[PDB]
RNA sequence: AGAACCUUACCAAAUCUUGACAUCCUUUGACAACUCUAGAGAUAGAGCCUUCCCCUUCGGGGGACAAAGUGACAGGUGGUGCAUGGUUGUCGUCAGCUCGUGUCGUGAGAUGUUGGGUUAAGUCCCGCAACGAGCGCAACCCUUAAGCUUAGUUGCCAUCAUUAAGUUGGGCACUCUAAGUUGACUGCCGGUGACAAACCGGAGGAAGGUGGGGAUGACGUCAAAUCAUCAUGCCCCUUAUGAUUUGGGCUACACACGUGCUACAAUGGACAAUACAAAGGGCAGCGAAACCGCGAGGUCAAGCAAAUCCCAUAAAGUUGUUCUCAGUUCGGAUUGUAGUCUGCAACUCGACUACAUGAAGCUGGAAUCGCUAGUAAUCGUAGAUCAGCAUGCUACGGUGAAUACGU
C-alpha cells in the first residue's frame, strides 16, 4: 500500500530519477501539480475554502 | 489643410482611420490596400461608405493597424471611417445609420467548454 | 534621477487605494510623481474536473489574477525614500522599491 | 454486447446458453445491431442472481433485467419480458381524405 | 429566420457569382473558389464568345425550375416554390453536377455545364425535366 | 451543478480570503507552512470551539487572530498560554508569531460553532432532531433571515442510510449577495459517519 | 541511443574482468538489461534474469544482431495462441 | 492531466519482522561524511568522524539522536459505495415543487397550484374559499459590444526632427493600458389589447425586447458511482492478506467494440518569393545573434523574473514554375541502414533527424452521428501533465458558407 510509499518519495535516490511528486495531504500521485504539490481535489477543496488567493472564478 | 481622424474596432482587428481630403487613395501601414490584403477584389465594398455618403467623393486616407486578419482587418476600416464622416457631417447619420457601417458589430468569436476538440465538433452518441 | 516600484497583490482596490496611501505621503515631502500608470494585469487558468473517479467531461475552471502597477517619481531625495518604506499596508502588495 | 460478469466467470456454457436464447427472436426480426448482458453476484447475504439485459433496436431499443435465485432461472424469468417489450410496435394505418 | 443577405457582386456588378462563389467557397477558402470561377467566365466569354449573362442567365433559365415536391401517409405533394428556394436549388445542381462531370480543368466543366445548359442540354435541364416529371404526374393525389 | 457551497460562489466578492500573505511564488514552501498551523488548531478545538482563523504574513511577522466564542479560557487569566504557544508554534514554524485573538460576538449564532455543537449533543447519545429543534429555536430568537440544517448517515445508531433537514426562515441562495456562512462538521459514536450541513442568512 | 558512447553497469564488466584472463568458464549470472554485447565479452556465457528465471546464452562470434538484454522476449508463448 | 526503472497495485527471486514508518516507557546521543570488500542492489563487513551544539552552580534540563529493549502498536492497494460520510453524473437549466392559516369533506384527500389572456418560465394581470409564505426562474455577479474620466511606461507616434528600426529627442494627442463612471430599463412613442396583463410596429441609440455567453443545476429518481481521494462502521490478517531490494509486467494478439488520427488528388501534389493573430511560459528557466552540420541537434554567449528580452515563425493564404489524371511526385503504413537528445539505463518498452523501400486505399454498402452564424468546416498557436515523451485534454486565434417553409 501507500503506507510505505510514503517514504519511497521521500527516501534518498541512487541517483536522479525515479521519483514523483505526490500530494502532501492526500496521498494520490497522479493528476498533481508543481505549483502547490497537491492532488486534483485537494485543490477542489481548499478553492472553495478561498483560502490561498485562490481566484476561482468564471471570468474565461 | 486640415484632416479628420477615427478608430476602428473589428475581430480583433484594430484601425486608426485617417481621413484626410484628397483623391482619394490607400497605404494602409504605409502600403497599398490591394496587394497587402490577399487577394483582393473586394475594396468596392470598402468604397461603399463613399457610394452612399459624399457620394462619388474623394478623401484621401491614411490608417494604422495591427491585429487579427484580413476580414476583420479590412473590415476594422469603416467604422473609424464613417464615425470620422459623422465628425465631418452628422447630417449623412440619416444616410448612414439607414444603411449601416457606423454601427460597430458587437459580435466576435466564442469560448470553448467540454466537447470540443480540434475540429470543433461536440462528440456522437453511442450507435449499436 | 528617479525612483520606481512594482505591486502584486489579489485585489483591485486595495491595491491602487495603497498606490494613493505612498503617493500621498510621498508627494508630501516630494513632487513629480508619474501617476498610476496601469499595467495589463495578466491571469492564469487551472482547470480541475468534478470528480473522483470518473465523470471527465463534466468539469470546472479556475485561474489566478496578477495586477502589476507601475509608479514613478522624479528629483529623488531621501525624504521620498521613508514615504515608500513607511505605509504599504494591507500587506498583499509586493512592493519592490528600485531606482 | 460486452457478456461481462461481475464476480462471475463467464464460461462457454453460459455464452452458449444465452445467444441461443436470443436466436429464438429471429421471429422479429433479427436484424442483429448489438446486445448486451450485465449479471452480477450482490450479496444481502441471500445474495442474487442479477440479471440486466439490453437490446438496441430498429431506430430505438429496450433494456431488460430481473433477479432471481440463479443465473438460469435470471435468463429464464427476463424471457418473456423482452419480448412483450418489442411486441407489438407499428400499423397504423392510412388517411386522410382530405 | 431572415436568410444573411450577400451585398453586390464585386465582379460585373451581378450579385448571383457571390452567392455562387460561396458555393464553390470549400474549406472556408474564398480566393481559390473565386479563381476559379472568374476563370470559368475567362472561358465560357472565350468560347462562342458572348457576354457573361447570356450563358448565365438563359442556362439558369433552362434549368432553375418553378415546381418542385415534397412528402407528407406519404402522399408527394406538388408545390410552388419561394424564388429563393428556386435560384437555391439551380446553382445546387449547377455546382453539385459541375463536379459530376468528371473531369480535369478547374473551369472547362463548369463552362462546358454552362454552355450545355444555355442550350437546353446537360443533366441539370434533366433535372428541371424529370422534377417536373414529378410535377404533374404527382398533381392527383396530393394537391 | 448538483450543488456547491456558495462561498466559493461568494468569494472574489463579498469576503476575504481565509488566509493571507505576500503574493511570490514561493506557495508549496508557505501554503503547506500556514497548514501546519491549521493542523494544530484541533487541539484547541476540543477547548476552544472557534469558528476560524484568517492568518496575515507581515514583512517579516505573522499575524493570526482566532475566532473564539471562549475568550478567557484561551488568553487564559493572565495569559499563561498564549506565550507557551508562541513558542510552541515557533518551535514548528521556524518563525515568530503576533497571535490576537479576535473575539466572536453576538454571539453564539455561527454556523461552526453551532454546527459541532449539534454533533457533540448527538455524539452523546440523543434523539438528533430535538437539537435542531432548540437550535432553530434560539437561531431565529438571536435574529436571523434564515437557516435550514441537515444532517446524514446512520440516525440514531439504526440501520441504512438517511436524511433530514429543518428549513425555517427565507434562505435566499440561488442569488450572489446573500454573505452567508455555510459550514459542516463530522461525528460518530459507533455506526459509521453522520455529518452535518447547517445554513444561515443574516445580512447582504 | 547514448552519448558517445557504449557503456557497461561497471560491476558485470568488473566480474568478467576476473573471467576473462584466465582459463573461461562457460557460466554467468547476472540481471543485465543495463549493459550490452562488445568483442571483450567474448568465448564466455551468460545468463540474463529474464524477470522470472535466467536462461543460458553462450557469447557466440557476431552476436551483433543481438544484445544481452534480452534473447527470450519475456511475454514467453505468445502472448497470443496463433 | 505523461507505466523503460520509479510509477506498480502484478510476478520472480534476494529479504525483514514493535517491522517500511509513527508515539509512548527504558538505555544514550548533536544527528554521520570518503573510501575498501562482497553484493545485482537492498545491504551488510570494516575502516571511519556522527561527536551534548541552548542551558548547566560541578549533576541535570533539552531541540535532536544511536541501537536495543519495551507492549501497546504500526500497517493492510485485504473485503464490504447495499454499513456510510464526503464528492459527483443523471433526467434537467426542464418549470415546476411544498407549507402556516382557514374551508370542504365520515375518510383518505382537494383547495391555494384551478378558469381567461399572456411570457422562454408558477412570467405577470384578471376571475376565483381561499389567503399568505417558502424553494425554484428572472434578477443580483463575471465576461463581452459604445462612450466619458483617471492616469502615460517597457505601451502609441498625431505635429515634428531623427534611427535600418518609435532607434533618440520630445508629446500622451491617438490606439493601448486597469478602475469608476454614463449607458438598454418596453424605456419613448404609435398601434392591437377585459382600458389591465401584455403583444405588433416605429424612433433614436453602440447596443430593443431577460444584447450575446459564463457561473449558478429546485423537490428529487437511478439501493447510480467511488472503501483505490480522504475519512470511516463492521469483518479479516499480523513473522504475514504487512514492509525492503535487482529484474520483468501492467504494451503480448486469430480477433471484435468504441473513439480519434491519416490517405484515397488536379478545388489538387512538388518546388521558389511574400503578407497577416491571439493567448501564454521563463531563473537559472527562457538561450538573441554568430558558428558547425543533409537536419535532428552541437559550440558560444548578449538580454530578461518581463507591456520590455527571449521563447517564436504563424499556417490557411498571395505570387509564380512544374506535374497533366496513373494506384500517379496521389498515397505514406511497412522494414532496414546511419545518426541527434534525454536518461545511470531507450531490447520486452522514448521521441526525432538523413537514405531507401512504397502497403492498402479512387470517397465507402445497409445502417448511422452532429450542427441554426462567426456557427459548421478547416489551418495554425501556446499551456499543463515532464528527465525524456500528447493522433489526447485545456485555452487562444486566423479563415470561413449552405439551410431554417412550416410542426
Amino acid at each position: 500500500a501507500k503506507t510505505s510509499m510514503v517514504a519511497k518519495q521521500q527516501k534518498k535516490q541512487k541517483y536522479a530519477v525515479r521519483e514523483y511528486t505526490r500530494c502532501e495531504r492526500c496521498g494520490r500521485p497522479h493528476s498533481v501539480y508543481r505549483k502547490f504539490k497537491l492532488c486534483r481535489i485537494c485543490f477542489r477543496e481548499l478553492a472553495y475554502k478561498g483560502q490561498i488567493p485562490g481566484v476561482r472564478k468564471a471570468s474565461w | 489643410q486640415v484632416e479628420y481622424r477615427g478608430t476602428g474596432r473589428r475581430k480583433n482587428s484594430v484601425a486608426r482611420v485617417r481621413l484626410v481630403p484628397g483623391e482619394g487613395n490607400i497605404t494602409v501601414n504605409n502600403r497599398d490596400v490591394r496587394e497587402y490584403l490577399p487577394f483582393e477584389s473586394l475594396i468596392l465594398d470598402l468604397n461603399q461608405p463613399f457610394d452612399v455618403t459624399e457620394t462619388k467623393g474623394n478623401y484621401d486616407v491614411l490608417v494604422n493597424v495591427h491585429g487579427g486578419g484580413f476580414t476583420g482587418q479590412a473590415q476594422a476600416i469603416r467604422h473609424g471611417i464613417a464615425r470620422a464622416l459623422l465628425e465631418a457631417d452628422p447630417e449623412y447619420r440619416g444616410s448612414l445609420k439607414r444603411a449601416g457601417l457606423l454601427t460597430r458589430d458587437p459580435r466576435m468569436k466564442e469560448r470553448k467548454k467540454p466537447g470540443l476538440k480540434a475540429a470543433r465538433r461536440s462528440p456522437q452518441f453511442s450507435k449499436r | 534621477q528617479k525612483i520606481r516600484i512594482r505591486l502584486k497583490a489579489y485585489d483591485h482596490r486595495v491595491i491602487d487605494q495603497s498606490a494613493e496611501k505612498i503617493v500621498e505621503t510621498a508627494k508630501r515631502s516630494g513632487a513629480d510623481v508619474s501617476g498610476p500608470i496601469p499595467l495589463p494585469t495578466e491571469k492564469s487558468v487551472y482547470t480541475i474536473i468534478r470528480a473522483v473517479h470518473m465523470y471527465k467531461d463534466s468539469r470546472e475552471q479556475f485561474e489566478q489574477r496578477t495586477h502589476k502597477r507601475l509608479i514613478d517619481i522624479v528629483n529623488p531625495t531621501p525624504k521620498t525614500v521613508d514615504a515608500l518604506m513607511g505605509l504599504n499596508l494591507p500587506s498583499g502588495v509586493d512592493i519592490e522599491i528600485k531606482l | 454486447f460486452e457478456i461481462h460478469g461481475d464476480n462471475l466467470t463467464i464460461t462457454d456454457a453460459i455464452r452458449n446458453y444465452i445467444e441461443e436464447k436470443i436466436g429464438k427472436l429471429e421471429r422479429y426480426f433479427n436484424d442483429v445491431p448489438n446486445a448486451v448482458a450485465h449479471v452480477k453476484v450482490k450479496t444481502y447475504s441471500n445474495s442474487a442472481t442479477k440479471i440486466e439485459v439490453t437490446i438496441p433496436l430498429k431506430n430505438v431499443t429496450l433494456r431488460a433485467e430481473e433477479r432471481n435465485d440463479d443465473l438460469y432461472a435470471g435468463i429464464d424469468l427476463i424471457n418473456n419480458k423482452l419480448e412483450r417489450q418489442v411486441r407489438k410496435y407499428k400499423t397504423r394505418i392510412n388517411r386522410k381524405s382530405r | 429566420v431572415p436568410k444573411r443577405d450577400v451585398l453586390p457582386d464585386p465582379i460585373h456588378n451581378s450579385k448571383l457569382v457571390t452567392k455562387l462563389i460561396n458555393k464553390i467557397m470549400l474549406d472556408g477558402k474564398r480566393g481559390t473558389a473565386q479563381r476559379i470561377l472568374y476563370s470559368a467566365f475567362d472561358l465560357v466569354e472565350q468560347r462562342s464568345g458572348r457576354d457573361a449573362l447570356e450563358v448565365f442567365e438563359e442556362a439558369i433559365n433552362n434549368i432553375m425550375p418553378v415546381l418542385e415536391v415534397k412528402a407528407r401517409s406519404n402522399y408527394q405533394v406538388p408545390v410552388e416554390v419561394r424564388p429563393e428556394r428556386r435560384t437555391t436549388l439551380g446553382l445546387r445542381w449547377l455546382v453539385n453536377y459541375a463536379r459530376l462531370r468528371g473531369e480535369k480543368t478547374m473551369e472547362d466543366r463548369l463552362a462546358n455545364e454552362i454552355l450545355d445548359a444555355a442550350n437546353n442540354t446537360g443533366g441539370a435541364v434533366k433535372k428541371r425535366e424529370d422534377t417536373h416529371k414529378m410535377a404533374e404526374a404527382n398533381k392527383a393525389f396530393a394537391h | 451543478g448538483q450543488k456547491i457551497n456558495p462561498i466559493g460562489l461568494r468569494v472574489g466578492i463579498i469576503r476575504d480570503w481565509e488566509a493571507k500573505w505576500y503574493a511570490e511564488k514561493d506557495f508549496a514552501s508557505l501554503l503547506h507552512e500556514d497548514l501546519k498551523i491549521r493542523k494544530f488548531i484541533d487541539n484547541e478545538l476540543k477547548e476552544a470551539s472557534v469558528s476560524h482563523v484568517e492568518i496575515e504574513r507581515a514583512a517579516n511577522r505573522i499575524n493570526i487572530a482566532i475566532h473564539t466564542g471562549k475568550p478567557g479560557m484561551v488568553i487564559g487569566k493572565g495569559g499563561s498560554e498564549i506565550e507557551k504557544l508562541r513558542n510552541k508554534l515557533n518551535a514548528l514554524t521556524d518563525k515568530k508569531v503576533h497571535i490576537n485573538v479576535i473575539e466572536i460576538k453576538k454571539v453564539d449564532l455561527d454556523a461552526r460553532l453551532v454546527a459541532e455543537n449539534i454533533a457533540r449533543q448527538l455524539e452523546n447519545r440523543a434523539s438528533f432532531r430535538r437539537v435542531q429543534k432548540q437550535a432553530i429555536t434560539r437561531a431565529m430568537k438571536l435574529g436571523a433571515k434564515g437557516i435550514k440544517t441537515q444532517v446524514s448517515g446512520r440516525l440514531g445508531g439504526a440501520d441504512i442510510a438517511r436524511a433530514e433537514q429543518y428549513s425555517e426562515g427565507t434562505v435566499p441562495l440561488h442569488t450572489l449577495r446573500a454573505d452567508i456562512d455555510y459550514a459542516h462538521a463530522e461525528a460518530d459514536t459507533t455506526y459509521g459517519k453522520l455529518g452535518v450541513k447547517v445554513w444561515i442568512y443574516r445580512g447582504e | 541511443s547514448i552519448k558517445k558512447g557504449p557503456f557497461v553497469d561497471e560491476h558485470l564488466m568488473k566480474k568478467v574482468e576476473a573471467q576473462e584472463g584466465s582459463e573461461k568458464k562457460q557460466v554467468i549470472k547476472t540481471w543485465s538489461r543495463r549493459s550490452t554485447i562488445f568483442p571483450n565479452f567474448i568465448g564466455h556465457t551468460f545468463a540474463v534474469y529474464d524477470g522470472r528465471k535466467h536462461v543460458p546464452v553462450y557469447v557466440t562470434e557476431d552476436m551483433v544482431g543481438h544484445k544481452l538484454g534480452e534473447f527470450a522476449p519475456t511475454r514467453t508463448f505468445k502472448g497470443h495462441v496463433a
